[PDB]
This record gives structure tokens, C-alpha cells and sequence, in this order.
């Protein structure tokens, strides 16, 4: 007795995968023209009602299916690629340097003298260019020869010294007939159906910041410190961390550098690392050791609820791997850190600041994403960096290997950048609305 | 009261709001080379779906309305849920879980039936 | 039958199946830089195509319709054969043939008898 | 007699011209890398806006129509000049002058009045 | 109890910016392959009815706010640079040179003879190329060695020398949804309103020239000598001077040059100077005095009108800037001429062709658009240049500093390319068909 | 009586010319990340209903007019050279070689060594490269000095050793609106009306294979061979010839090559041929004579249909022209063979495998598609090349300049590769449906 009747603007949607448009807040700075981010999300927001709630509504959430994850990856790296791809290439410097170790002032040796014949802007001079390297820049070729130590492996690009890539928050924006759905349960642990659900045309802002074994500068958790996994008991994955508090770590790059630079060609520019003013120390990271222990216990009650509470928690410090892998990387004031973190997971648990200083190396010839192709090189800055970041989260990974002797070891996990944009992205997901369907009603319809 | 604001609302209750989502498809109109093209594609992806939800609508004889009764029975293989829980109780991201496998044999059923009345209102002119 | 599957029927026969034809248009929703470009570029000329039938038949009044029967009188000079060949002998490919030559007359005559009786309804109400 | 040569005209004798601004939306069927991208992206643009239209006119229930009288009765407040000035004296783009504030409110009003017609439509039925 | 009825196909529009789609006039002329213009415009005109007049219409119009210029700005520049982006570079060249002057039947050394080792198309030899340049494209480094000028500051890559950029006529035409309008007043300053006012598809053919400090080759003015300006009391900004009558200017190149090439790459030709035929002569363009004074004549009484007919007006010559700046600048026989124009502004009104001649330099390589970036090098051109160009307008600034005296001077003005396109695109807007609208009428709709 | 009636969804079309999209079969075989067609064309098939039969619909086929064609000429080259733009340039090879006779195990001398100081990865550093080559690529410049053939003329790119060019069948499928209607008629010649006509949403599976004067691996025709031509009596033109049976050709690269490799920049790696292990011997083609002659028989009683069947066919071998005209050109286990074909057309007809062996050359720097512009550079395979190829068809033209002797003279056309893809192409016809349409109804509109 009942007919179909159709129905157009059915509020109903689909699990859809989209490209979501990014734009800066409002530039609300303008930045001028020296950030790579405010240039390429180009479009503003406006605050207009920023939220829709939907009642009774319950949604599935899974944060490691997340297809915007992929997104960021895949934005983040083409921006990257496009803003260096414009600068002046270093091809003229893969030539062979003698080199000497510096000696002044210097108490452990980090850097060395070397020296080259560098092509001029005229194609039949070469300039004697004298300067300072990391040791991490360098390979000896066998007052030995030495030359770049990517220069047989791939291009390398100097960065515009006028860009700077510091994260400035970018939201992503919905296509017209896609939503996205927020999730504001604080205790989703990243997987499953949440009811406090609301939609928004944009996500928030989040900073596109790039870390290894540490996340930073994101958002807290509230209440307590929230571990998630896609898989906790497998110890081949990584679980992510997310504090409720912050840490603050204050970073350095001690060393007075004075900058010079040459024309090596058709208004071809060049900057080099000089020499230093005064004396010579290691880069460092400081932490206060009573906020980080405190840090640390938050997240053994964590750890205790996926393991037993009867259990031992051991923090160990990465296994093995390059510095990519098994130091903390960030950029601090434009300069790319690779920091020491044992000292931070010298402890276990069992059921005036006093701050530790984790020594840090610089490098300037950055394999950036781990990829294999052009490398980039990070032009040295004048003066001194300080900069202090936020701790916000850990990345972590166990051995496992137990024999359920309920002691179990925890060590630095990172690896992929994916992760660290989870971290916030966990909170959202895409979905495609469908307008058209149907439903029975004792209508026929009238046959004229 | 928002795009999908009807979402939890009962059926009945969320038909009162279809042009509510009508009017969320064209909403590309309020709204670096590779960049570009990707960006472009999105909009003439959006564009194809609108046409065909109207192309539907437009077979079925359902062209000008939100809401149209059809000549099509309802089978009660679908659903046999009375027409009282339909509208009432459940809404419609529910109802569309409860009768998704049914959505091509619908449609194609709505096809047929609007051919052959406009067949009708040919041949009686 | 297949789309153009009653391209040997006749005319009136092949009336009978033009949702066929319809529901071909707008395919592509089942469907390297410049490659991308010229691949996108197709999708937005099918579109255009596709709305400027769909205008023709809103501005002649027909644009719910498949089959509409309209206030322009058919012209000997355009055709002098009878229905009975035109719709039982002949296809539509033929007819075609047959009268592509009139084709922007018969357009133009529609637009007018239409635009016409638009404001006799105006006036009427 | 050409696209706006109704410009000048009344807007009485202008609506009389309507088909004359409407087949001009889709005359792109008519009708470098970078160069093909930006080319590309303006026939896009153009349809975005034809179907803005079109979907204004569906909502409002005049889909099919040129002209159509509504369910919205006009506000004196937005304009408190008789129909004889209106439609004998002024021409469109002059009254687009003096009515431009409100066409947020008129729409408004327009999908409002619409939508709790069909809803009496489908009661009725 | 009036209705709202909704009107569509309603003949209103709004002012609006939009990308125009170009066409060369039909491809009248085929120009082979050798034409940038005919190229990139590959689209063909139609002599269909060209105008719609819209009787009791009045549209305002203002030349300075109109965005079609932007746009030719933008295209012009964009063809420009991808016509020579595919030609063989002159990195090869940025070498040292030996110079000498070239005495060789000169009477004032504007010629140097310089020479060098080029690479050729083995990377193992070079062969040594000598060739007469320009003193401006040569700069001393300090029998003296110099270098290409611009060496230091960009790359320079070679115009394909098969390749004209000969203006042919362009028109522009208008979208879907948008229409041209345009102002038929004779009298139109360039600002304010017009009832003399029509519609087309498209633009009338407009020719891509550039000029510094004079406009050429444009339409010419009714009944008066039109001046216009954004600002006519500024004395910061230009005026543009249309002139209702033409005068020509004869240019030419006397030099009778031998062109010589060579093979630096594989397939990568190379031309140069060479040396000249017969005698050295300075470039020059001739003008006829009494011609041009008749001209000036004619401005001055326009001067007047704007200024006050109890005035002195004077002429003066360029204030000063780079000859890209203060020169007369144009494009003849393919060559780059940059000629005095002191000589034509050196009179003063107070309320057998006797030709004035004015020498020019030649520049091969160019800083085009007085942009930073990549230079043009304009290859030589075998043999004599003469052409005759037509000076349709004048572009000016006034000193200002007055003390209301009465006498006021004016200078050449220029800079701007853009300034140029507005003397032809003054009468023409760009609007945005909007046909949806809506009017109370005595009529409910039918409800049933 | 009659009234317009309008129509829509009508089944008729108009001949059309459209861009058809690729795809590869289904991706049955994956090829990994090693072939380039099946990483163009990554959209799969379906094995969903292959075709439509239209009965009593009869079609006008053209296979010359075939806009398909052209599709493929395009597709093929802008795919060829996409594939070859990021492989590594011989730029660094274009120097003076010093070249000797290779005499080890040679009876025949094709080989040359040839030695050079080739750039390392250092700017300041060469390395002494030693290897043999091909006479054909290596040009004297006069223990000569050599260089390599192409350097005057054009920059040479290494091929990826990892790409393979291995045609697979590429389907060609509709847009939306546009359907490809195929005849499937057993003797169509190419031109004309056909009655067994069906539709398709794609073409089925062609193979982009590429060779001269002798077509490859492509559908045989049933019944008896088809001669197809645009003008059969113009001596001017190629007549194809689809053969109704395959005859296998067995081709080999003979000599046990070395290859060696050397880093020539910043990751960029070049493969020489190093040297042969055992001794040297001509490449070559074996066909068997009987089945050679079988099949030129059957040629020539259907070249007697045209010509009559009281004539005499001679054949004879190419009249002149290089190797990429003369040659029987095709790539052979990725190598390039220009193959003798004489030895296939010594006979007329006038109204234990005792094969021939045709001997081939090798060449590694290809003129593809006889354009002017960049040359590609085949690295050189390790090992020995053997494979065994179809002969579908062959590509003539006759001589002319008859008298009606009755002794008409055939030798090898070839060019063009658009007359290769007609092999399959002839098949298949582009429309455009034109669903809107009208007829006279005894209707007149109800007018309310
Ligand atoms: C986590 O979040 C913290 C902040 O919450 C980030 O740390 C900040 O990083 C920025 C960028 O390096 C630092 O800003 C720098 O300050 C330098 C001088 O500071 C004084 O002057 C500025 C002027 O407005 C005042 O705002 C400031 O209070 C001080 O008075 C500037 O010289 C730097 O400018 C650089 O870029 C411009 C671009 O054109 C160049 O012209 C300059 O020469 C120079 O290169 C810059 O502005 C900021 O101080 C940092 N904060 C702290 C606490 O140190 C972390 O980096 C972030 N971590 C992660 C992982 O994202
Ligand atoms: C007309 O059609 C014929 C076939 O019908 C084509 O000839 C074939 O060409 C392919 C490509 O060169 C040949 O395949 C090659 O076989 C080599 C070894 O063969 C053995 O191992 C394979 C492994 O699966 C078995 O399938 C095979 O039966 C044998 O057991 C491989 O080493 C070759 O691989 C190459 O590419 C890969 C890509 O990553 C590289 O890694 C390898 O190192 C290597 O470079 C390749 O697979 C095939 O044998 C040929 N057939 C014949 C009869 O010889 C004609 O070319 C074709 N003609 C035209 C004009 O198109
Ligand atoms: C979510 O569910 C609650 C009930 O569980 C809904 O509450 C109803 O609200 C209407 C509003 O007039 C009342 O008439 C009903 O009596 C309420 N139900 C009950 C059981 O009291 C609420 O509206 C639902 N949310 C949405 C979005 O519909
Ligand atoms: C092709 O032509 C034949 C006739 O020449 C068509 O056959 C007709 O089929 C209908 C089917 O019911 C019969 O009623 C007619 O009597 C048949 N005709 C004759 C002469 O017997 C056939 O249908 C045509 N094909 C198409 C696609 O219409
Ligand atoms: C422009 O204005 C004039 C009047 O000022 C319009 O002239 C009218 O033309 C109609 C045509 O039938 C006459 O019936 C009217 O009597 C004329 N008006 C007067 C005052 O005589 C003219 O049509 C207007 N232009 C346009 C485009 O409408
Ligand atoms: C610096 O001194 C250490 C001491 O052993 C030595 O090994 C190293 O090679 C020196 N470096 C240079 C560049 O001399
Ligand atoms: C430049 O090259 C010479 C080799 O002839 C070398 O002695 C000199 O040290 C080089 N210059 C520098 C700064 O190394
Ligand atoms: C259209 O006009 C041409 C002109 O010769 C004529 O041959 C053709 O048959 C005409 N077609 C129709 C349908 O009248
Ligand atoms: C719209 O509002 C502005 C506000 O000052 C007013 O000046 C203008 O006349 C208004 N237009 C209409 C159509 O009411
Ligand atoms: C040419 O002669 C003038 C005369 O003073 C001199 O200054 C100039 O440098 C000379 N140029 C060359 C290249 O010798
Ligand atoms: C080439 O270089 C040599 C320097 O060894 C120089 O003497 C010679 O003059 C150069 N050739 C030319 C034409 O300057
Ligand atoms: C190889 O020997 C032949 C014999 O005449 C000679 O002509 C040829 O030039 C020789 N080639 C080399 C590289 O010596
Ligand atoms: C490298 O160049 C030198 C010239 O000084 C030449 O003698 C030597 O033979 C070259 N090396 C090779 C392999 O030809």
C-alpha cells in the first residue's frame, strides 16, 4: 500500500576521500613575501560560525585510515619541492677541498678549515674560498681532500636565504558537497564511534611542523595524557602520546657565525658559513629534569592500563639508525637540529631549575623527508639561535621480545611525518553528502 | 539550522529542511600550475555530480520537486517496516543503511514506470 | 538494448527507449601535467553539451520531458512524407537525413511560439 | 535585437525579450600550458554561475518558467513605487539600482514560501 | 498587493573582471611561423555584426581603473617570455674579452673590437670569435679586458632569431555570460559617464606596442587633440596626450652589417656582429619641424584649457633616469633604438622638409620590461634598417614647484608600458551579464 | 495537420573528433614500475559487454580520414618523450675521441675503440674511459680523432635503463556522449559503406609498436590477404598488405657484451658497451624462404585484382634513402635493428628450414621519429639478444613510369608510422551522439 516517493536534500553522507583546499588565518600576518606557507595558502579564513552540531548523531572515527594525513604528506612536500626548486644550485661546488681542523677555541673537532677554487661569474675564473664545515657535511676523499658529502649521490640546491618555512597554522576546507565531521570526545582514543560530533567547513589550524621521536608545538590533551595506537600490543608499531601539558625545551646554537657570500655566477648567490666570534661550543637543548620525570610518570599510569598495572615500564633510547632516525630533529631559528634524547629515557618505573642539556649536532645538507633525490642546503645565519619549543608528545615504539616478565622497554619509535600530523588530524573526517534517495509513503503518485 | 543540522532528526521532520542541502551543492560559488589543475578538477568533479542528481531526478519525472511520489510500489523485501517507524522514529543516515542494496532496482523501477506514463501522455494527446 | 541499440528501429519504435539514450550523457561519473589538462578539458566540453540540450528544451518549454508536442506547425517544405512513413518505415538516423537543414528554423520557431505563450500565461493570471 | 538591446527598453518590453539574455549563457559551445589552464578555468567559471540560476529558479518553483508570479508578497518597504512606474517608465537596470539591497531577503522569502508549498502539496496528496 | 515575479533572462549587468580571450584578425596574414603574435592568438576574428547600440544607456566609464590594461600587461609579458624561453642561452659568452677601439672610418669610438675563446660544439675546444659591439652592452673590468654588462647581475639567452615580435592587430573577446562596452563620445576625457555607448563580442584590433615617452602606431582623435589624465593637477602623474593627427617619424640604422655565426653546442647557433660594409653613421630619426611644431601648437592650446589660457607653456626635455627611462624607446627593423627626444622639446608658447634629427643608440642586450630577471639578447641584423613609425600621442609630466607664475614645464613622462595599452583600451568596459531579478507585479501565483 | 514534436535521447550521431582515454588490459600483468605504457596508461579495463550490434544501421568508413591515427602519432611521441625528459644527458660525452680498429675475432671492421677523458662526480676530476663502438654512431673529425655523430646537431639523452618501451595493448575508449563504432566486415578495404557495424565503449587492445617497411605483430586478416590503399593506381602512395597468416622472423644480437657504467655527476650514471666476451658476428634476421615465398604469392594474386591478372610482379628492395627509410627498422629485446631486406624481394611472378638470413646493423643514438630535435641513446644490454617477431603485413609502393608493359615493379614504402597503426585502426569510426532532435507528430501542444 506504500509507494516510493523521492526524496532531494536528504541530509545523509558517505566516507569519501577529497583534496581539501588550505588557507592561512585570515593572514592575519602578512609575512611580506619571505613565508613559503602564506604565499602557497594564499586564501583566508573568516570567522563565521565555525561549528554545527549534530545531535543524536554517532559517527565511526578510525585516525590511521585517515586519508587527510596523506594530503598534508603529500602538500607538505610539493610546497617544499616547489619553493626550493627556483634557488641557485651548489653543482659549482662539488669539487675537492683541502682541509685542517679549526683549533681555535675549540675544546671537542666539530668543524673544519677547508678550502677550494670556486667558479666566479665570469666562466674563466675561479675564486679561492675559504670556510668552515660540520663534520656531517663532509667525507674525506683519500691536509687530506675532502669533498660534499652528497656530491656523488644527488643535486644540491641552496634554499633561498629570503624563505623561511616556519609552520604558520593552515586550515583545510570542505569542497562544495563535502563536510568534514569533528569529533569532541576527549577520551577518543583514535578509533571507533563518537557521539559528540559536530561539522565544520574547515578544520582549524594546524601547523604543518616536521619533528622526529618528539612531537611539537600541538595541541593538549585534556585530563590526562592519551596514548593511541593503531595496534598497541604490537611492538612493531608506533604509539602516539599526547600529553596533557606541556614541556618547554630551549634550544641553542651558541656559536657567533659571521656570513659571507660570493657571485658564482650570472646573479648566481652564494652564503657560506665565514668563521665564528669567540669561542667554540656544542649546540644544546635544555629540559627541566623534574617536568620531564613528572612528564614521564603521566604516561607509565597511561602505559599501565594497556599493559597491567603490576607491570615495570623501562625507557631505553633509540636503537639504532642515522641521525634522521635516531636523533630529535627539528628546525630551531631556521636551522636544522639532530639532538641527543638518552639522556631522556635513562629511567624506569616500578609498580635552580636543575634542567638536563642534550647536546645537539648541526648539519647543513639536509636528505630532507628521507627521500632519495636533491638535497637541500640550509645557508648558515648570522649571530646566535635560541628558540624554545613546545614538547607536546612522544613517539614511541616497544622491543618487545617479552616473556611476560612484565618489564617492558620503551624506546624513541618516529620515522614517518605522517604521525606527527595525526596528532591533530585524529580529531576529523571527510564525508560526502548524498542528497538523492528514498523512502515508502501511502502516496501513489497522480497519473494525469 | 546547518547543513546536516536535520541529521539526527526523524524523517518526517528532516524533509521540512531539504533546502537545507539543495542549496550546500553550488556553494562553489561564494568560494602554481599543478596546484591549479588539481584545484580545478575538484570543482568540475562537484559539478558532475550535481548534474546527475538532477539528470535522476529528471528521468523520473521528479525534475521541479524536493519531494515527489512515484509509480513505483514499495516492496516490502526492501524494508517492511510500517511507514510510522520510517518517518517517526528513524532518521534518514539510518534509513539509508536499512535499504542501500535496494538503491538500483528503485531507481531502475522509476525509469521504467516514468516511460511508460509519458508514453501514456503522448499517445491520450 | 544497448545505447544507439535502436538506432535500426524505426522512429516510433526508438521513441520508446530515449532514457537510453539519456542516461549516456553524464557517464562520466562512473568514468603527467598536460596530459591532466586535456583529460579535464574533455570532461568540461561534455558538460557544456550536455546543458545546451537541456536549455533548448527549458527555453521551448519541453525541459521536463522527453517528448513534448509543441505550438510550432510542421512545414511540407521541410518534409512532405506522412507520419506513417516517418514513424513505421523509417529510422531515426534517416530522418535526420532527412531534415538537417531546418534544423535552426524549427528552433527559432520554437523559442518564439514559446516566448509567445509565456506571456499569454502572464497576462492570463 | 541583440544581447541588453533591451537595455534602454521598459521593463515591460523587456520581458518580453527574456530568451534573447538566456541563450546567451551558454554560447561557449560556440566558441600553452599555463595559457590552456586559465583558458580552461573561465568555461568552468561560466557554468558554476549558469547553474547558480538554475538552482535559484528550482528552489523557487519557476525551473521552468521566464517569468513566474510567487508567494511572496512585495514589501513596500522595499520599494513603494506603483507597478505603473515600474513597468511603463523604468527600465531593469534601473530597478536593479533601486532594489538591490533586498535581493538576499526576496530570496529568502522565495525559498521560504516554496518549501512549505510542496510541503502542503504532499500533505494534500 | 503586489507579488513578487521572478524575471529571468532580465538585461542588467555589474561591473566585472575577467580574463578576455584573444584573436589576431582572422589570420589575414599567415606570418608563416615566424610571428610570436600570430602564434599565441591563434584564434581566429569573425566580421560579424560588430556592435549592439543600447539606446538610453548610460554607463560610466574610467580608463584608469580598467582592468583590461592589467591584463595585457600580463599576457604581453607572459608571451614575451615564453617566445624566448626555448632559445639558446649565452651563459657560454660570460667571459672576459680584449678590447680595441674600432677606428675604421669612425667620426665618433661608439664601436668596440673585442674578442675571445667561445665554446664550441666540443667540449674540449674553443674557438676564438671576434666581433664589433656597442659600448653599452660592454662594461671594463679593469687593451683593457671588459665583459657582457650584465653578466654579473643575469643570464642573457639569445632571441631565436626566426622569431618577430612584429604587433599585429589583437582583439579581445568576451567570455560567456559577459559583454563588452563601449564609449562612442568623441569628447570622453576618460572619465564619467557616456551615453554614445554600444556593445560587442569583442574589442576592435589593438597592436601589443611598446614605447618609452611616445605612443605609436595608435588610433588618432576627432576634431581636437584629447588630453587625459587620472590627475590632471598632479604633477606626479602622466597625461596622456592623443593626437588627432598623425606625425611621422623615419628611423634608421645606416650601418650596413655583416652578420657571422656559430656553432656553440650542439645545435646551439650563436650570432654575432660581425663587422659593417662602407662608413659608420650614427642612428637617427628624422621628424619634420614644422610638422611637429604644429603638433605642440595643438597640445598647448588643449594645455590651456586645464591649465589657463593667460599661460606659458614650455617644453623641456627628460629630467633624468636610464635610457630605458629617458630616451625615446622603441622597436624598428626588429632592432632596439634608444633616441634622444631633447630636440623636440625645446620650445616655448606664450598667450625642403627642414627635419629635426635625433640621434639614437643602439643596445643589443635588453632589460626588458625594466625588470629584474634573465636579459635578451637581440641578435644582429644583416645589412640597413629604415622604418616609419607614427607618433599618435605624447606622453608628459609637468615639474609642479610652481608658484602660480603662470608658466609651467613640460617633460616627457613614461615609464609604464601599461600607459601605452590605455590610449586604445580608454573605450572599452568589461561588465558581467547577471539576467536573474525580480519585480513586484499584480499577480499571486496560483496555488494548487 | 502535423505539428513539431521534439524529441530527446534520439540514437543518431555525427562523425566527431574527440580525445579517446587509454587504458592498459586490466593491468594483468603489473610490469612493476619498469614499463612505461602501462605507467601511462594505468586506468584498467573491464570484461563487461564488449559491443552492441546495430542492425540494419550501415556506416561510412574511412581508414585515411581516421583522426585515431593522429591520436596515436601524438600519444605515442608525447609519452616517448615525457619517458626520456629525467633520464641522465650525454652532454659531458661530447668531446674528441681517439679511435682504433677493434680486429679481436673480427671477420667483418664494424667496431671501434675509441678512448676519452669523461667528467667524474668532481668538477676537478676526469676519468679515462675505454670502450667499443658502433661505426654508425661515431663520425670522423679529423689513432683519428672521432666524435660522437649527433654533437653538432642535437643534445643526446640516455634512455633509463629501467624503462622498458615493450608495447602492451592499449584499449582506446570513449568520453561521455561519444561511442566508437566498429565495422567488422572481412572485406572492407578500408573505404566505404559497411553493414556489419556494432558499437564499443573502447577498441580492443592495440599494441604501439613501432617499425619500417614491414608491419609487426598486429591482427591478421581472415579468408585472404587485403591490400589496402587510399589510391590504389597512384604510384605515390603506400598500399598496405595485411597478411591472412603470421610468418616469424628471428632476429639476434649475437656478440656476449659487457657492459660497464661509470658516475659521471651528482648520481648521474652512464652504461657503456665495455667489450664482447668470444667473438664477433653480424647481427641478424631469419626467415624461411619457402614461407617467404608462400606469402608474396598470396600477395600477388591479390596485387593482380588491381593491376590484372595477366601481369607481372616484380619485387625489388628499397630505392635509396638512410637507414631509419630503407632498413627494416624495430626494437629487438630493447636494442635497435636496421635490417637488410633485399634478400625478401628478388623475385617475380609472372601469370631443413632453408631459411635467409638478412644481416643488421646496430645502432645506439636514434633519430627517433625522424624529427629533428634531441637524440635518444640506447644503453647497451648485457648478453645476447635473441626474439622472434610476427610478420602481419607489409608496407609498398610501386615504382611507375609505366608504359602497360604488364611488369609492374613493388618495393618497400614505409615513412610514416600513422600507416602502421592503420593496420587496426581501419576498424574502428569516432562519432558524437546528438540525442535532440525533432519529426511532425499529429499533436498539436494543449495550451493552457
Ligand atoms: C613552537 O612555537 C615557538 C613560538 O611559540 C617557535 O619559536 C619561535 O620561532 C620564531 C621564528 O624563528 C621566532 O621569531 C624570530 O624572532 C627574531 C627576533 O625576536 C625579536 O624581534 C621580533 C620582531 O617582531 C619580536 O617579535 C620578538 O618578540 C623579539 O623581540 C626575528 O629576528 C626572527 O625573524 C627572522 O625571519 C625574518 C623574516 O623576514 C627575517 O627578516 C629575520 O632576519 C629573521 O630571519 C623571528 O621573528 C620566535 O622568537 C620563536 N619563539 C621563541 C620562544 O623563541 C618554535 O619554533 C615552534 N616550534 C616548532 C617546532 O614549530
Ligand atoms: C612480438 O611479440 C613477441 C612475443 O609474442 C615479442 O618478443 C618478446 O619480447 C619480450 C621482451 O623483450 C621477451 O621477454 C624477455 O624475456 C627475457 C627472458 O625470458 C625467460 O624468462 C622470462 C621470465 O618471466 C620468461 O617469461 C620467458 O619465457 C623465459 O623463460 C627477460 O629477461 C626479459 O626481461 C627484460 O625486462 C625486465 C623488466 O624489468 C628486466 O628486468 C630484465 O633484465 C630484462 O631486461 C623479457 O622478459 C620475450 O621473450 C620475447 N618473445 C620471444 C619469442 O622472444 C616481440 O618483441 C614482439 N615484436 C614487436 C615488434 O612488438
Ligand atoms: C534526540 O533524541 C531526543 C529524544 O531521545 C529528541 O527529543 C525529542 O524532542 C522533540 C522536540 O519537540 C520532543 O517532542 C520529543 O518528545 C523529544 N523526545 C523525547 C523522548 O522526549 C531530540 O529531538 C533528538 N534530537 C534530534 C536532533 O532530533
Ligand atoms: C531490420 O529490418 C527487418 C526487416 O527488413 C526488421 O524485421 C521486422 O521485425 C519486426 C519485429 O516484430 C516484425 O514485426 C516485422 O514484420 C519485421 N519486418 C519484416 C519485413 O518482416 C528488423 O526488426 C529490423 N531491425 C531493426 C533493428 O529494427
Ligand atoms: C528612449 O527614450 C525615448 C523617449 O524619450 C523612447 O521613445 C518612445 O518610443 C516608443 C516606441 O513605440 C513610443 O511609443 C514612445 O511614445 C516614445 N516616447 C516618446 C516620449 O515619444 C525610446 O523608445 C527609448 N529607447 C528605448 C530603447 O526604449
Ligand atoms: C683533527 O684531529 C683529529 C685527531 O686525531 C684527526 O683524527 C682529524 O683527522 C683531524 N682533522 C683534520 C681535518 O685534520
Ligand atoms: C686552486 O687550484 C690549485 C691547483 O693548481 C691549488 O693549488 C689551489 O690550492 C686551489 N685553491 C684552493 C683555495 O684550494
Ligand atoms: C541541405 O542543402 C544542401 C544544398 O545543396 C542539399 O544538397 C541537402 O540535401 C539539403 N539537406 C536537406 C535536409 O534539405
Ligand atoms: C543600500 O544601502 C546603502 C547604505 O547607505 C544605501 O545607500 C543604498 O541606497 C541602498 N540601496 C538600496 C537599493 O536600498
Ligand atoms: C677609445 O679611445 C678613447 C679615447 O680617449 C679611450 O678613452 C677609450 O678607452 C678607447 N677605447 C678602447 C677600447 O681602446
Ligand atoms: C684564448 O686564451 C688565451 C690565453 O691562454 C689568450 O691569449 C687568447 O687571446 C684567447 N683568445 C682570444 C681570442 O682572446
Ligand atoms: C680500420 O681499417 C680500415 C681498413 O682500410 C680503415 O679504413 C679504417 O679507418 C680503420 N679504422 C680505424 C679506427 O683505424
Ligand atoms: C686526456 O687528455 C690528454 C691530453 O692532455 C690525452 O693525452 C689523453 O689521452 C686523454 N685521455 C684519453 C683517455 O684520451
Amino acid at each position: 500500500n506504500l509507494w516510493v516517493t523521492v526524496y532531494y536534500g536528504v541530509p545523509v553522507w558517505k566516507d569519501a576521500e577529497t583534496t581539501l583546499f588550505c588557507a592561512s588565518d585570515a593572514k592575519a600576518y602578512e609575512t611580506k613575501k619571505h613565508n613559503v606557507w602564506a604565499t602557497h595558502c594564499c586564501v583566508p579564513t573568516d570567522p563565521n560560525p565555525q561549528e554545527i552540531h549534530l545531535e543524536n548523531v554517532t559517527e565511526e572515527f578510525n585516525m590511521w585510515k585517515n586519508n587527510m594525513v596523506e594530503q598534508m604528506h603529500t602538500d607538505i612536500i610539493s610546497l617544499w619541492d616547489q619553493s626550493l626548486k627556483p634557488c641557485v644550485k651548489l653543482t659549482p661546488l662539488c669539487v675537492t677541498l683541502q682541509c685542517t681542523n679549526v683549533t681555535n677555541n675549540i675544546t671537542d673537532g666539530e668543524l673544519k678549515n677547508c678550502s677550494f677554487n670556486m667558479t666566479t661569474e665570469l666562466r674563466d675564473k675561479k675564486q679561492k674560498v675559504y670556510s668552515l664545515f660540520y663534520r656531517l657535511d663532509v667525507v674525506q676523499i683519500n691536509n687530506k681532500e675532502y669533498r660534499l658529502i652528497n656530491c656523488n649521490t644527488s643535486a644540491i640546491t641552496q634554499a633561498c636565504p629570503k624563505v623561511s618555512f616556519e609552520p604558520i597554522p593552515i586550515h583545510y576546507c570542505a569542497p562544495a558537497g563535502f563536510a568534514i565531521l569533528k569529533c569532541k570526545d576527549k577520551k577518543f582514543n583514535g578509533t571507533g564511534p563518537c557521539t559528540n560530533v559536530s561539522t565544520v567547513q574547515c578544520t582549524h589550524g594546524i601547523k604543518p611542523v616536521v619533528s622526529t621521536q618528539l612531537l611539537l608545538n600541538g595541541s593538549l590533551a585534556e585530563e590526562e595524557v592519551i596514548i593511541r595506537s593503531e595496534n598497541i600490543t604490537n611492538n612493531a608499531k608506533n604509539i602516539l602520546v599526547q600529553l596533557n601539558e606541556s614541556v618547554q625545551i630551549n634550544c641553542t646554537r651558541p656559536n657567533n657565525n659571521t656570513v659571507k657570500s660570493i657571485r658564482i655566477g650570472p646573479g648566481q648567490w652564494f652564503y657560506y658559513t665565514g668563521d665564528i666570534i669567540g669561542d667554540i661550543r656544542q649546540a644544546h637543548c635544555n629540559v627541566s629534569k623534574a617536568t620531564w620525570n613528572e612528564t614521564l610518570g603521566k604516561v607509565v599510569k597511561q602505559l599501565r592500563k594497556h599493559f597491567g598495572n603490576n607491570t615495570i615500564i623501562r625507557f631505553a633510547n633509540s636503537s639504532g639508525g642515522d641521525l634522521e632516525v635516531t636523533t630529535h630533529s627539528f628546525n630551531c631559528g631556521g636551522e636544522f637540529f639532530y639532538c641527543n634524547t638518552s639522556g631522556l629515557f635513562n629511567s624506569t618505573w616500578i609498580s635552580s631549575n636543575d634542567s638536563i642539556t642534550l647536546p645537539c649536532r648541526i648539519k647543513q645538507i639536509i636528505n630532507m623527508w628521507q627521500r632519495i633525490g636533491q638535497a637541500m642546503y640550509a645557508p648558515p645565519i648570522q649571530g646566535v639561535i635560541r628558540c624554545v619549543s613546545n614538547i607536546t608528545g612522544l613517539i614511541l615504539t616497544r622491543d618487545g621480545g617479552s616473556t611476560n616478565s612484565t618489564t617492558e622497554t620503551f624506546r624513541p619509535g618516529g620515522g614517518d611525518m605522517r604521525d606527527n600530523w595525526r596528532s591533530e588530524l585524529y580529531k576529523y573526517k571527510v564525508v560526502k553528502i548524498e542528497p538523492l534517495g528514498v523512502a515508502p509513503t501511502r502516496c501513489k503518485r497522480r497519473v494525469v | 539550522l546547518g547543513f546536516l543540522g536535520a541529521a539526527g532528526s526523524t524523517m518526517g521532520a528532516a524533509s521540512m529542511t531539504l533546502t537545507v542541502q539543495a542549496r550546500n551543492l553550488l556553494s562553489g560559488i561564494v568560494q602554481d600550475t599543478h596546484w591549479g589543475i588539481k584545484q580545478l578538477q575538484a570543482r568540475v568533479l562537484a559539478v558532475e555530480h550535481y548534474l546527475r542528481d538532477q539528470q535522476l531526478l529528471g528521468i523520473w519525472g521528479c525534475s521541479g520537486k524536493l519531494i515527489c511520489c512515484t509509480n513505483v510500489p514499495w516492496n516490502s523485501s526492501w524494508s517492511n517496516r510500517n511507514l510510522s517507524e520510517i518517518w517517526d522514529n528513524m532518521t534518514w543516515l539510518q534509513w539509508d543503511k536499512e535499504i542501500s542494496n535496494y538503491t538500483q532496482i528503485i531507481y531502475g523501477l522509476l525509469e521504467e514506470s516514468q516511460n511508460q506514463q509519458e508514453k501514456n501522455e503522448q499517445d491520450l494527446l
